[PDB]
RNA sequence: GGAUGUGUCGUCGCAUAGACAGCCAGGAGGUUGGCUUAGAAGCAGCCACCCUUCAAAGAGUGCGUAAUAGCUCACUGGUC
RNA sequence: UCCCAAAAUGUAACGGAGGCGCCCAAAGGUCACCUCAAGACGGUUGGAAAUCGUCUGUAGAGCGCAAAGGUAGAAGGUGG
């Protein structure tokens, strides 16, 4: 995931100041193809499972996540 | 708090777990002597912004407020207490503690927010409805955000005795 | 540590605390429970150790400054007068006093920042917490 | 064996015993084998 | 300064709607979490410590390697 | 002359600090009168203070030298 993510945002390494200097952001659309491959490794109950499971992964790599609910 | 005695002589208590306070207003400054343990468990909560039941031996419930407590040094233990009877529409002035809530935007950032002034005093509390606390926003606060009296939302009425531009909390930088 | 300028000498006497508050400048504080002389190098030995433990925050308050000059033996003799204005500076502490008090960091992450500091003190202390509301 | 004056636990095993007049330390690990005396 | 050596007062506490210690079994999937490194994968050091399932299983106790790995813990059920 | 000296006085040490062996025809007698340090605002070589001005002002100044007490209704500052 981290690799595909790097490629997608274009990110370059990872980050040690993911609280100060982070790195980027992407859209759920991407998150789709991701799960559509990691699936044989996504013991997910139905989507969301893996739709949000992957959040944290992206959420501790320094990756700001788009949209979601409401408004 | 069933305090019963109230004499100048405390031999009958000093040995027996019993604090020793005094109450008043401008009318009755009844001599006193309440129980150690009780007060001990008591004042913890209601602190000085909490009027409680004062039925002195004989039964005469009275309304007062924790004014000033002077405890022993060496031994964290309290020795004397002043209860300033409540009022009805105006007591005097009260000591109300400052509090924070929700993570600040300075914490995760790279530094820590500091509370320059723990308990805060405002002019005129309002007997019957006197803030037994004071939660305050901090989040916004970044790398050098100082909050003051001119900020903290007050509880409908209550006026700030503390000078405005006086910093109550700031988010101190790192290291 | 060492004062900036002054008179130069002194004397010696004791009696229980007098101006050692309790809570102030922090939530957690360390209190001294015995009459002693706190060497300025005995404070550094405390602060410095405390720092280490705290990877940041500096919310350590040392509120026991060395307001006192002690002297010493120029080697032996006794036929001369006042001696060694410069042996060292100490800060008379008395019981109930508050030398230390951290801030921000967890209980445990404090019950240790002190413990240690205790280990280099000539006197016994004990950690205190809150309910400190006299004057402000 | 370790004869220290300030004996105390060193890991979730140290079973500070008190045999004949002495305060001891018995832990799975030996370098933990303490003893005031 | 150290310590299940005793005596007496105080505080949490957590609890037959069946805990603690002991026992059989389990132990999560992302993930060798991102970062850093010659690499370090729950355990040299920055950042966080979220998602999913569930009765459960915390990006994490300590031991261990050059990292692996392996060994147990916190969370889960029966037997008393 | 301060501190030590333990609130009367006094009280030691090769205890802690510091001055004197003068000075003033006037820095005296007496009689009149004025009143300080300093900050702030605003002003010329000025520009840091200092001169002028206007508010504040127990005097936080002054008193020939060391300190202490004392002192502005003057022992403070001028003139006959």
């Amino acid at each position: 995931m981290s690799y595909l993510i790097r490629k997608a945002a274009g990110i370059g390494k990872g980050s040690s100041t993911p609280n100060k200097a982070k790195v980027g952001k992407l859209n759920w659309d991407q998150v789709l193809e991701i799960a559509k491959t990691k699936m044989p490794d996504l013991n997910a109950g139905s989507v969301e499972a893996a739709a949000n499971t992957v959040a944290g992964t992206a959420r501790s790599m320094g990756v700001t996540v788009e949209g979601g609910p409401n408004a | 708090m069933e305090l019963t005695a109230k004499p100048r002589t405390p031999k009958q208590k000093l040995d027996e777990s019993m604090i020793a306070a005094v109450a008043y207003n401008k009318e009755n400054n009844v001599s006193f002597a309440l129980d150690r343990k009780a007060f001990d468990r008591a004042f913890r909560q209601q602190s000085t912004t909490g009027l409680f039941d004062i039925t002195v031996e004989g039964g005469e419930t009275f309304p007062a407020l924790v004014k000033a407590v002077q405890m022993d040094k060496r031994k964290r233990a309290p020795i004397h207490v002043d209860f300033y009877m409540v009022t009805y529409g105006e007591p005097v002035e009260v000591s109300v503690p400052v509090h924070t809530t929700g993570r600040s935007q300075g914490e995760v950032q790279g530094g820590l927010v500091d509370i320059v002034v723990h308990n805060l005093q405002i002019v005129a509390p309002g007997p019957r409805r006197i803030p037994q606390e004071l939660v305050v926003d901090v989040t916004k606060m970044n790398i050098g955000d100082h909050i003051t009296a001119g900020d903290i939302k007050l509880p409908e009425g209550c006026t700030l005795a503390a000078d405005p531009e006086l910093t109550v909390v700031s988010v101190l930088p790192p290291r | 540590k060492r004062t900036k300028f002054r008179k130069q000498f002194r004397g010696r006497m004791t009696g229980d605390a007098k101006g050692g508050d309790y809570v102030a400048f922090g939530d957690y504080g360390l209190i001294a429970m015995e009459p002693a002389w706190i060497k300025s190098n005995q404070i550094e030995a405390c602060r410095i150790v405390m720092s280490r433990h705290f990877r940041r925050g500096g919310k350590i308050y040392i509120r026991i400054f060395p307001d006192k000059p002690v002297t010493k033996k120029p080697a032996e003799t006794r036929m001369g007068k006042g001696k060694g204005a410069v042996e060292y500076w100490v800060s008379v502490v008395k019981p109930g006093r508050v030398m230390f008090e951290v801030a921000g960091v967890t209980e445990e992450q404090a019950k240790e920042a002190f413990r240690l500091a205790g280990h280099k003190l000539p006197i016994q202390t004990k950690m205190v917490k809150r309910e400190v509301y006299d004057e402000a | 064996m370790k004869v220290r004056s300030s004996v105390k636990k060193m890991c979730d095993n140290c079973k500070v015993v008190r045999r004949h007049g002495r305060v001891l330390v018995i832990c799975s690990n030996v370098k933990h084998k303490q003893r005031q005396g």
